[PDB]
Order: structure tokens, then C-alpha cells, then sequence
């Protein structure tokens, strides 16, 4: 919903319970992923400075999942 | 399983490790004063005679009860992780044991301490009269170093070859298992051990006319086939392009002794900063390199004192 | 006069000098380290030191062998010559006795193991083990191995071999008897099965079986009698002369320490150094110069006199501990009542333990010397149990009553049915009464914390320490708006807004590069509140476990319940102890929030000087 | 739900109950994601003082995971 | 909730469930971040007493998360 | 006052679940966070008794999360 | 609720469900800390008796966490 | 309900169901912790044959929690 | 335990659910507690044939949680 | 008693729900336990190639806990 008054929906409340799951689990997961690449990145600098770039390209990838999740939650709930 | 008790047992033990300032004192001492000093330490606690055979024995026996008793104290997933570390000290025993059976020489004048294969496994193996039976007796503790041995023994019964293909196959075995047991601390170290091995295989076999690709096995960080080939021609300009690795210090160095000194000091360093990761195998990792290196300096300081060698000949090799 | 040499630290130059000046030593002049150089020990001096170490060590060696080691504080002045002549006969005698003893014990251990097999084996081929015509080979087989071995030998050796066995209770010692020159073949057959030849250590192994078997039977009978004797002679020698060694040990040790002192001072390893002179008379004189509250305070005076920073006395600690510490004991039915009894066993004596002998002569699990030190501690425990018995009637204010609550002083069925500390109003006030002391301690630590930076003259500590104390006021302010709502705490709802300005406004004057970290300063405030609350409430919980341990937890309550509940009660005792000891660690856990964070206290992340936990161990 | 003021309808309650799942699960994810890089991160400094900066910048990224979960929650709650 | 001390509606009870999660879970995440980094900090002091501070600055960063949970609970139960 | 009953209520039961999350989750994170610090603490006293003070300060440090969680639960449940 | 000598009621019963979560979780965290440290304490005494006292102090510390979870729980249910 | 209660019915039954969660979770934490250490502990007994006992006592310590929590549920579920 | 009429009844069910929990939960904790210690301990006998007696006494200490839960469960939901 | 909610109504309903938890948890704790002993057990058959019998029996020991929970529940609801 809106913070302003311009929404109402008996259906929507149920949609909020179900959608809270998807964002929350995607952020959990994306984070756990992120950490492995970040620890790996510590190693990457250690091995060779020049290919800090390699850590960067892999590291972008789990971000896509939360971001995708945020858009799904808005469409299903909060679009109006 | 689990390292929870075991790490804790080692943390008390890290208290009685020999700090840098002992070896500093020891160089200033004669052999008589060295002996009084040595007896304060935990290596001193196994001492049985003033002379050289006895110093080598007190050191070894200290390593047998405080370090070589670690794989028994854990089981499973813990045990495989700790085991890979222990395995290098077991390979040293194995290569000598394999050589006493084959060339017919006595059981004696070999390295024995417990690790992963017990003392009795080495005695039952010794007394075995078929190489295949010798191999099943070794396969009883369970470890990747059996599986490595077993394949090499199928191709050959020639001593020099079994020794080389076992070592090559063994570090390859180690690497795959280790990558699958995770942790950043172990991975960084593993990479260095393989990189160091690669350099070192190239040095030992230098100029034998052989293939340079045989001295490079996966696990690397910055080293490759071409550096090996140039190195094999006798060119050390390859080490002068080697930076971004902690072997930055090998640049402008061309003596085999300085080069190899360098690799052992680098490996020491990685392990000593693994105590910012003491969870799991990290701490044990640091503990084994330090007990090994410590034991080595007391043996060098004892030799240096007994025979009255020059001070600078050993002062440099007892510090990193 | 006698020349005397003095050391101390640079920081206490004036305080050390004033104390020494008073003590006996006169003519105190300062010496810098360059002056101390060139007064390192001559080779003769080092040889005395080497020799003093040998005597020290040499005693430790003799005295450990003989029995137990004990380090007294009583030396016996003697020469180099006198101490070494003392030591040499006893170390020699004892070395000799322990060697016999080891040989006697190893022989027994082998003989106890291998007499029965060698007897069996010898018997089987009796008088045919010393013949050249026949060859015998002994070996052990288990029931499992016996068939394999027989097959292997039979194929290898045809039917002109003799395999015999005789039991012994478990496996069989087996003997194969074969012709001379058929030895290699015979051996080869055992080796293929994995069985090998049994040979014993030393001469016995090499002797014919019949000789070896007769002699082993003899050694097992003789050894235990001779072992007894050697152990006896050794016991007497300890008994008579354990003291001689101990007194050499102490004296020798004092001389080692003295000569080490001079080598350190000589390399200019003490920063403040003095030289002065004492007459022979003055030489002793220099070295010479309600119990709950007074008693620990008189030992603490030794720490009054040595300061180390801008810090104040470590003595505020002890009266903060005592109320809070007594109030962890609050039972009155089988908690504080049982615990009364505990007090007497540490402040008297028991023999109902084994490692503990009689306490009255200073003999415990703890080392005999440590046990004499912790007399004071044991008293301080005795004072805690006593006062806890009083605070067990304080609790019974909130229980027992003949009209206010629904439980009499002692019902006639069983003492105590249902606790009546389950009234909502009653639990909250005892928690809020307890909280008030935690607050008093927050002000006392941060007020000293500021005074610390004023008299240690580092403005950065002064400024930070003043500011953090503003936040306490905000913390309490905010609470009142929720404990009284707007009925009370509408007298601090507007001061709170400004209390928040004070937290940050003094801290910023030092700048500081981690402003967030101030959150953790507010964490320390919060803890004093929660810990005192836990100290009441968790204390009260201790009592409420005793419901089902020495209170009605069978039938509807009746006469029988009194002597029936004790089944669960005893099982409950060790469980109860473990969780309530957990509470008694709260006083020190509280103290350390402030003590090691330099709130008018010495410590601050490391640094020499003990945690108060260890100080109070002995006091 | 409501942003200002506590919920006063059963439907507003039910939405609140769902929306909590997203900020909780995220909140946890920021936590786990920080630890592996964070523990290593000390090691970064240790090995190479100059590239202390490299460790921090990785650690910062999981903080993003919570703020994205909050924004969905902040909007959605106000009305049904 | 914003109104809850000794009685309250069924509805109010529901906002209290959902918002309760957000803070509780932050504390949870803080503790996991702390476990790894704290444990590493014990290594650092052991080696060298003087660089207790580096461990402390890295550690100071997951505290921010616990404070973030508080604010979500605070806003959504009822705006200040 | 703050957090009390004497009579209970249907409203109270839902309130009770909500307040229960905060203490329960915070203590779980405190327990683990301590546990790791506690393992590493064996090592601090062992190397030197000049870092022994440092080990005590580390051990006290994960408590702040649980104390904080007691407080959020009392406040929410005793503010009008 | 009540805990004077009974706690019967359908309403109170709701409060009972709510609190037991908090006890549960707090007790769970205690289990991981106390045991690990207790094993660690047996190693400390075995090598060196100069750290027998540190080992004992560490054991006690996780006991506070489980009691916290009980105390909150009692509080919501009729107090102590 | 129990033999030291004399209040049963639907009312006692909700409490019994609900409070039952707490003991179950106290057992879970206890469970996982006792097991890890106990396994390492076999090596402890193996080494110390005269001080074998020490190992035995350390095992007993996590159990203290489970049993303590049962006794708390007993009070709550029947005090007559 | 028993089923009858005098160890049975509707009255008995309310007791049965609570008491039944006691075996279940005790069972939960026991399975995990016993497993690692028992896994390693059977292993010891395989390696070293002098630890078998030790392993059997050692094994019963985690068995104690189910045996305890069982005594509560049995007596309270016995006959009368 | 039995599991019903129409052969005893609301009173009955509570027994059915609560009893399900004892079995469900008995099953979780056993299931995980079986895995640990299995994992260790592999070593024992490789090491001693005729001590096959030892590995199978050690494994059997966790099964005991599910037969314990699952029966208790069954007997009790078997009354009616």
C-alpha cells in the first residue's frame, strides 16, 4: 500500500504475508552468497592486484536476486 | 567430530611455544649454556643426554606427543581436515619405509612418529613380503595418501619413480579434498604450498633436460609452464617478474639456498596470519608450522654450537 | 659501612626515595644506567652463580625421586662446600635405590606376562630344546589362527614336522618342532601366515626354554619381596633428610636470585637506581620498614601505597560487592538453610574428603601454603552465609504472614505449600529496590573517571568521561516516562531532550573519530541496571525451585509429604548449587564493566596488576 | 498496517504480521553476510596495511540489503 | 505496540508480533557478525596488544544493524 | 507500569508472543557470539597475562545485544 | 496471567504459548556456549594448573542467558 | 495436567501444549552441544586413565539446562 | 505407559499430551546428544581394543536425558 | 483419549495437536543422529574388513528414540 490514503483491499493484506517471505529469504541468501565472494576477494588481492576486476564481476551477480525480489513485491503489493 | 575441544587443547599448547627471543638468546650461548637453556622448554622435557643423537631424539619425541597425537583426538570431517596437514609428515615416513622394504636395508635409520599411520602399521608393513600386501596394511588408517600410493604401485616397482609420481599424485589428491572442505584460511595456504612445491620441484631437478610442465600442477597463484621452462634453462629472470605474491622477495636472487630459504619463510608467514581465522583448521594450521620450524631452529642452534661453526652461517637461517 | 644497591622504576622515583630514606638507608644518590655499566659480574662471580643453580636443581632432582617436593620459606645459611657435601651422599644413595626399583618393576611386568606361556612351551618339548638334533621354535597363536598355521606348516613341511600345543586360559602357546636344517622352511611357513617367533628380552630369550621357564617363575616370586624393601629404605631416607634438601634448595635459590639481581642492574635494566650506605645496625631495619570491613582493608593498604596511574585506591570495590553478594542467598526452607551448614566445613575442618585432610593444620586440595592464605577468604565466605541467613527472613517478609498472603509461618502438614512471592506488586518493587544500587555505582565510576584525567593531566580522557555520565540521566529520564507514564515522569520528559545534548557535547570537544561507539558507552550503563535486576529476580527464582524440592509437590500436601519430597530434594541440591553460584559471579561481572574501563581504577585493556577477582581470592 | 499509531483493525494487524517477515529475514542476512568478510577483513590489514580500504568497501555492501527491505516495508505499511 | 502496558485490543497485539521480529532478528544478525569478527579480534591482541583498535573499528560496524532494527520497530509502532 | 499482568487477557496472549521474539532471538545471538569469543579466550590468557584484561573485555561485549532486547520488550510493552 | 498456585484460563493460556518461545530460544543459545567452554576448561586444567581459575569463570558466564529467558517469561505470566 | 494439579480441561491443556515448546528447544540446544564435545572427549578418556572422571563431569554440565527447564514447566503446570 | 480406564479417561488425555511431550522432547535431545559421542566411541574400539569398556559407561551419560524425561512421563500419567 | 475434535470437542483438540509435537521432534532428533554414526562408520569397515558387524549395531542405537516416541503417542490415543 501507500502510506497516504488511496488504497484498501481485503485481498492485499493476505498478499503482504505471502510477499514478506520472498524479499526476506532473497536478502538472506544474497548476503550469504556475497560473503563467500568477499572472503574470496581478500584472497584475490593477495594473489594478484591487477585482477581485483574478477572479484568485482562475480560479486555483482547475487545482487540481482534481491533487486529482482524488491520489484516482485511492489507489483504484487503496492502497485496501486 | 569437531574442533571445539581440540582447538581448545591446542590454545593451551600455544602457550608453551618458543618465542623469537629464545633463539635470540641461544645464539649468544656456547653449547654448555645452550643445554641449560633448552631444558626449560617443552622440548627439554624429553631430553635424555647431552650429546647430538639425544637432542635429535628429544626434539622428535616432543613432536610425537604434542603434535602427532592430533588426528586421533577427532573423527570424521574434522579428522579429514586435520589429516591432510599430518600427511606430509607421514609421507616422509612412508618414502623411507617403502625404501627399507624394497632395498632390503634394516627397519632402522628412518623417521618414525605417530600421525595418521601408527607405529604398528609401519612395523606390520615392514614385515609384509608382497608390495600389494604392504599396500593393504597402509590402506587400513584411511587417507588420500593410500589412494595416491595405490595407483602409482600399479604402474611401477622402480624406487625413484614411485617416489616422484607418489608425491605429485599426493599433492593433487590433497588439493581436491581440501578445496571441498572449504575455509578461506586453508585455501590461501594450499595455494602457497602448491606454488612453493612447483618452484621447488623445478629447482631440485634443475637442468636435467626434462619437461617443465611436469613441475606445474594446479593450485597455482601466478606461476605457469613458461616460467618453469626458462628456469630450467638456468634463467632466474623469471623470479624477477614474480610479484603480486609474497615471493616478491625472491626477486634479484639467484642462489638455490636463498631461493629455497625464501619459500619456507613465506609459508610460515601465511600460517602465522591465519590466527585472524582460528575457527576450524586455521589455528591447527598455524600451530603445526610453528612447532616444525621451532624444532628445526633448536637442531641448527645445537649443531652450530657443538661444532663451533661460524655464527652468520646460521644466524640468518634461524629467523624469517 | 656496608654498601647497598637499589633499584626501582622512573615513575616512582620520589615515592621510592622517600620510602627508602625513612626505612634505614641513608646517603641515597641517583645513578643513571651508563654509571651501572662496567660492574657486570666477573667470571668468578658467574661460576658461583652456575654452582648455586646446580645445588638448586640438584635438590629438586633428589627430592622429587625420594617422594613429594615441598618448597618452604626456611633456608639454612651454608657454604658452597657445605651445601655440595650435603647434597652428594643422599643423591647418590637415592639414585641407586630408584634404579634398582625400576629394574625390579620391569622384570615383574614381563615375568607376570610371560611366565605361563614359557611354562607351557617348555613342558611340551621337555629336554629337547638343548638338543642339536631337533630344532624348536616357540610362537603364540589364538584359537582363530591355529587351523591356518597347521595347514601352512603341513604343506610346507610334509608329515615329519610335530605341531603341539597346550593351553593356558585363552589362546594356545604352540610349538612346532622340526629337524635341523629344515629351519628356513619352517620359518617361511610361519611368515606366510603372518605369525612370527616369540623371543623375550635379555639373556632369558636366548636361553633354552626349560631354563628360561624355571627362572621366570623364580623372578615373579622374588621381585615383590625385594621391591617392598627398596621402597622402604627410600621412604626412610626421605623421612629423615627430605628437610635437608629442602633447606639447601631455599638457600641456594636466594643466592642465585642475588647474583642475577646484580647482572640485571649492571646491564642498566632498572631505570631508577640508587646507591646508599647502611651501618651494620641499620641492615635489618631497612627490610623491616567489625572484622568484615576492617580485615580486608588492612591488606589492601599495601596497594594504597603503590599507585601506577592517575588512578585512585582499588578499595571502593569491596563494599559494592557485599550487599549485592549477600542478596543472592534469600532461601529459608532448603536453599539458605542448607547453605548455612556449607560455611562451617571451610571455616572449620572436615575429613569427609580424601584430598582434603584437616583444615585446622592447613591441609586441603589446594597447596598447603595457598590454603593458609585463603583463611581470610573462607572468613569472607563465612560472613556472606551469615548475612544471607538474615536476608532469608527479609524474603520471608514477602512470604510468611497470617493474613496478607495465603500461606502461614509453618503449616502443620509440611512447611511451605505454595510460595506467595508470585504477587505481581511484590516482585516489581523488589526489582526496583535492587536497581537503585546499580545506578549509584554508575555515578561513582564516571565521577572518578573524570578525576582520573584531571590528575593524570590528559584532557582527552577528562572530556570523554564527563560527557558519558550525561547519558545515564537521559536513560533514567526515559524510563520514568514509562514506569510512571505521564502520572509520574512528566517532570523529566522535557529534561530528557536536553539530557541527550549533554551526552555528545563534551565528548565532541575531544573530537573523537568514532562517534557511533558512544552506543557502547550507553551499553555499560544499561548493564548495571540489568545485572542488579537479575541479582534480585534470579535470586528469588533460586527460592522458587525449592517449591518442588522441600515444599508440597506430592498429593494435596499431608503428613507423608514431609519425608517423601526429599527424594527429589537431594537430586535437586547439585542442580540448585550450580545455578546459584552463577549468580554470585555477577558482583565481579558488574565490577569488571567499570574496573577494566578505567573508572577510577588501574586497569584499562591489559596492563600489570591483577583483576580484583584474583585479589579477593586471598582476601 | 499503520505507520503512525498502533493498528486498530484485524486486517491492519495481519499485514503487520507479514511485513515483519521481510525486515527480520533481511536483518539476519546483513548479519551473516558481514561476518565471513569481517573476520577476514582484519586479516586484510594485517597482510597489507595499504589495502585496509579494500576490506571495508566489501563489508559495506551487506548494509544495502536491510535498507532495501525497509523501504518496501515503510511504503506498504500505512493503509491496507 | 505504541499502546500496550496492561491491556490493549486484539489488533494491537498483532502489530506487536510483526514489528517484534524486526529488532529481535537484528540482534540475532549482530550476534553472528560479532561471533566471527570478535573471535578474530582475540587473535590480534594475542599477537600484538597495541592493535586492539583495528579489531574494534571492524567490530563497531555490525552495531549499526541492531540500531537499524530499533528504528523500524519505533517508526512502525508509532511515529515519534 | 511496564510489562505486568495479574489477570491475563486474550489481548495479552498475542502481546506475549511479540515480546517473546525479542529476548529469545537476542539471547540466541548472544550465546553463539560469546561462544566463539570464549573459545578464542583460552588462547589470550595462554599466550600472555598482559592481554588477559583484553580477553575479559571481549567476553563482556556480546552481552549488550541481550540487554538491549530486554529493554525494547519492556518499552513497547509499557508505553501509552 | 498468574503463578500463585495455578494459571488456568483460556486467555492466560494464550500468554503461556507466547512466553515459552522466548525461554526456548534463550535456553538453546546457552547450550552451545556452556558445553564448548566446559570442554575447553578441562583441557586448560590438564596442561597447566595455572589457568585452572580462568576455566571455571568462563563456565558460569552463559548461565545468565538461560535465566534471562525464564525471568521475562515469569514476568508476563503473573510475575515471579 | 498432572498429579500435582487438580485443574485440567481445555484451560490447562493450552498451557501444557504451549509451555511444552520451551523444554523442547532447551533440549535441542543441549543436545547439539553435548554431542560435539563428547566425541572429542573419547580421546580425553583415552589419554587420562586416572583423571578419566573429569571428562565425565564436563558432559553432565549441559544437561543442567534441560532438567532445570522441565522443573520450571512443572511449577507452571501444577503447584497444588 | 498404560491404557485402560483407570490409567485411561478423558481426564487422562490432558495429562497424556503434557506427559507425552516429556518423552518426545527428551528423545529429541537424546538422539543428537548420543550420536557424535557414540560415532567416535564405537570407532575407538575399532582402533584400540582397550577403550570398549570406557565407551560403554561414557555412552550412558547422554542416554540420561531420555531416561529422566521418561520417569516424569511415566509416574504422572500412571494409574490414579 | 484419542486424537479427535468431535469425539470430545475443544478439550480433545488440544491433546491431538500437542501429541503430534512429541512424535515429530522424536523423528527429527533420531534422523540427524543416524547420519553422524553412519559417517564415522565407513572408516570402521575400511580399517577392519571383518568388523562389519560392529558398524551396524552402533547405528541401531538412535533408532531406539523414534520407537520410544512414536509408541507413547500411539498407546495414549489408543485408549478410545
Amino acid at each position: 500500500a501507500e502510506e497516504a490514503a488511496a488504497s484498501g483491499g481485503l485481498d492485499r493484506g493476505l498478499i503482504a504475508v505471502g510477499m514478506g517471505l520472498a524479499v526476506g529469504l532473497a536478502a538472506l541468501g544474497t548476503g550469504v552468497a556475497q560473503a563467500r565472494i568477499g572472503a574470496a576477494g581478500v584472497g584475490a588481492i593477495a594473489e594478484d592486484r591487477s585482477n581485483f576486476g574478477t572479484a568485482l564481476i562475480f560479486l555483482l551477480l547475487p545482487e540481482t536476486l534481491v533487486i529482482f525480489g524488491l520489484l516482485i513485491a511492489f507489483i504484487l503489493n503496492g502497485r496501486l | 567430530d569437531d574442533f571445539a575441544y581440540l582447538n581448545a587443547r591446542v590454545r593451551v599448547r600455544r602457550g608453551t611455544l618458543l618465542k623469537e627471543s629464545f633463539f635470540q638468546e641461544a645464539l649468544d650461548l656456547s653449547f654448555a649454556d645452550f643445554l641449560r637453556l633448552l631444558s626449560e622448554t617443552v622440548y627439554g622435557g624429553e631430553l635424555a643426554g647431552q650429546g647430538l643423537p639425544d637432542v635429535d631424539r628429544a626434539v622428535l619425541r616432543t613432536q610425537a606427543k604434542l603434535v602427532g597425537d592430533l588426528p586421533r583426538l577427532v573423527t570424521g570431517e574434522a579428522r579429514e581436515a586435520v589429516r591432510l596437514l599430518l600427511l606430509r609428515n607421514d609421507l616422509h615416513n612412508l618414502q623411507a619405509l617403502l625404501r627399507a622394504k624394497a632395498t632390503g636395508r634394516p627397519f632402522e635409520e628412518v623417521l618414525l612418529l605417530p600421525g595418521t599411520l601408527r607405529e604398528e602399521v609401519w612395523r606390520q608393513a615392514y614385515e609384509a613380503q608382497d608390495p600389494a600386501g604392504m599396500a593393504q596394511v597402509l590402506a587400513v588408517p584411511g587417507h588420500p595418501l593410500a589412494r595416491a600410493l595405490r595407483a602409482v604401485l600399479r604402474e611401477t616397482q622402480d624406487l625413484a619413480r614411485v617416489e616422484a609420481l607418489l608425491a605429485k599424485r599426493f599433492f593433487e589428491d590433497v588439493a581436491k579434498a581440501a578445496k571441498g572442505l572449504d575455509q578461506p584460511a586453508l585455501r590461501d595456504y594450499l595455494a602457497l604450498e602448491v606454488d612453493a612445491e612447483n618452484l621447488r620441484t623445478a629447482f631440485k631437478l634443475q637442468g636435467s633436460g626434462l619437461a617443465p610442465d611436469a613441475f606445474f600442477l594446479k593450485g597455482g597463484r601466478f606461476v605457469d609452464r613458461v616460467r618453469f621452462a626458462r628456469l630450467m634453462e638456468g634463467d632466474y629472470a623469471v623470479l624477477d617478474e614474480l610479484s603480486g605474491t609474497p615471493f616478491s622477495g625472491l626477486s634479484g636472487v639467484r642462489d638455490l639456498k636463498a631461493l629455497e630459504r625464501g619459500l619456507r619463510c613465506v609459508l610460515l608467514k601465511e600460517a602465522k596470519k591465519g590466527v585472524q581465522d582460528p575457527l576450524g583448521v586455521g589455528l591447527v594450521l598455524a600451530y603445526v608450522k610453528e612447532r616444525e620450524w621451532e624444532a628445526v631452529r633448536l637442531r641448527l642452534l645445537a649443531r652450530r654450537a657443538y661444532f663451533g661453526l661460524p655464527r652468520a652461517q646460521v644466524e640468518e637461517e634461524v629467523v624469517c | 659501612m656496608e654498601k647497598l644497591v637499589l633499584a626501582g622504576p622512573k615513575g616512582r622515583a620520589k615515592e621510592l626515595l622517600q620510602s627508602l630514606q625513612q626505612a634505614g638507608v641513608v646517603h641515597l644518590e641517583t645513578l643513571r644506567p651508563e654509571a651501572l655499566s662496567a660492574y657486570q659480574l666477573s667470571p668468578e662471580e658467574r661460576a658461583e652463580l652456575r654452582r648455586w643453580e646446580a645445588v638448586s636443581a640438584g635438590a629438586e632432582h633428589t627430592l622429587s625421586l625420594l617422594g613429594l617436593e615441598a618448597e618452604p620459606a626456611r633456608p639454612f645459611p651454608e657454604g658452597l662446600e657445605a651445601a655440595e657435601k650435603a647434597l652428594s651422599p643422599i643423591q647418590a644413595h637415592a639414585e641407586g635405590l630408584t634404579r634398582q626399583k625400576q629394574e625390579l618393576e620391569e622384570e615383574l611386568a614381563l615375568a607376570q606376562a610371560y611366565l605361563e606361556p614359557l611354562e607351557r612351551l617348555a613342558a611340551l618339548a621337555h629336554g629337547l630344546d638343548k638338543s642339536p638334533f631337533l630344532r624348536v621354535i616357540p610362537f603364540l597363536l589364538t584359537e582363530k589362527e591355529l587351523p591356518l598355521v597347521e595347514e601352512a606348516l603341513r604343506k610346507a613341511l610334509e608329515d615329519r614336522y610335530l605341531l603341539a600345543h597346550e593351553a593356558y586360559a585363552g589362546g594356545v602357546p604352540a610349538l612346532v618342532v622340526v629337524h635341523r636344517k629344515e629351519v628356513d622352511q619352517a620359518k617361511a611357513a610361519l611368515s606366510r601366515a603372518g605369525v612370527a617367533e616369540l623371543r623375550l628380552p635379555g639373556a632369558l630369550g636366548e636361553l633354552p626354554l626349560s631354563e628360561a621357564a624355571r627362572r621366570l617363575k623364580e623372578r615373579a616370586e622374588a621381585a615383590p619381596r625385594e621391591l617392598s624393601e627398596v621402597r622402604q629404605h627410600l621412604a626412610k631416607l626421605a623421612r629423615e633428610s627430605a628437610s635437608t634438601l629442602q633447606s639447601l634448595w631455599t638457600r641456594a635459590q636466594d643466592e642465585v636470585a642475588r647474583l642475577k639481581a646484580l647482572e640485571e642492574l649492571a646491564s642498566g635494566r632498572f631505570g631508577f637506581a640508587l646507591l646508599g650506605y647502611v651501618p651494620v645496625k641499620a641492615k635489618p631495619k631497612v627490610e623491616e620498614a567489625n572484622p568484615p570491613w576492617v580485615k580486608p582493608f588492612e591488606l589492601l593498604v599495601s596497594f594504597l601505597n603503590t599507585p601506577k596511574y592517575g588512578t585512585f585506591d582499588p578499595t571502593p570495590v569491596v563494599p559494592i560487592f557485599f550487599p549485592f553478594w549477600f542478596g543472592m542467598i534469600v532461601g529459608d526452607i532448603g536453599y539458605a538453610l542448607l547453605f548455612y551448614l556449607v560455611g562451617r566445613w571451610l571455616s572449620g575442618y572436615v575429613k569427609r574428603n580424601e584430598p582434603l585432610v584437616i583444615d585446622l593444620f592447613a591441609l586441603k586440595l589446594k597447596p598447603p601454603v595457598l590454603a593458609k592464605l585463603v583463611y581470610i577468604l573462607n572468613w569472607m565466605v563465612f560472613w556472606t552465609v551469615v548475612w544471607g541467613l538474615i536476608y532469608g527472613e527479609f524474603f520471608g517478609t514477602f512470604l510468611e504472614h497470617l493474613g496478607v498472603f495465603g500461606t502461614p509461618e509453618h503449616p502443620g502438614l509440611i512447611p511451605i505449600l505454595i510460595h506467595r512471592i508470585d504477587t505481581a506488586k511484590t516482585a516489581n518493587l523488589l526489582i526496583l529496590l535492587s536497581v537503585a544500587f546499580g545506578v549509584v555505582m554508575v555515578f561513582a565510576g564516571l565521577i572518578l573517571r573524570a578525576y582520573l584525567g584531571l590528575k593524570h593531566r590528559h584532557m582527552a580522557h577528562f572530556w570523554e568521561g564527563v560527557g558519558y555520565l550525561g547519558g545515564l540521566l537521559g536513560i533514567l529520564a526515559l524510563a520514568a516516562s514509562y514506569l510512571g507514564n505521564l502520572q509520574a515522569g512528566w517532570l523529566s520528559a522535557l529534561m530528557y531532550l536536553g539530557f541527550g545534548v549533554f551526552l555528545l557535547s563534551v565528548v565532541m570537544s575531544s573530537i573523537w573519530l568514532m562517534i557511533p561507539e558512544i552506543f557502547t558507552q550507553a551499553g555499560h550503563i544499561l548493564s548495571h541496571i540489568r545485572i542488579y535486576a537479575v541479582g534480585a529476580a534470579g535470586g528469588i527464582l533460586a527460592g522458587l525451585l525449592t517449591d518442588v524440592g522441600f515444599a508440597m509437590a506430592e498429593r494435596l500436601g499431608l503428613i507423608g509429604v514431609l519425608l517423601g519430597i526429599v527424594v527429589a530434594g537431594v537430586l535437586h541440591l547439585l542442580i540448585l548449587l550450580l545455578t546459584t553460584l552463577g549468580h554470585m559471579l555477577q558482583p565481579i561481572r558488574l565490577i569488571w564493566v567499570e574496573f577494566f574501563t578505567k573508572f577510577g581504577f588501574y586497569e584499562e585493556n591489559g596492563r600489570p596488576y591483577r583483576p580484583f577477582k584474583s585479589v579477593r581470592e586471598t582476601q
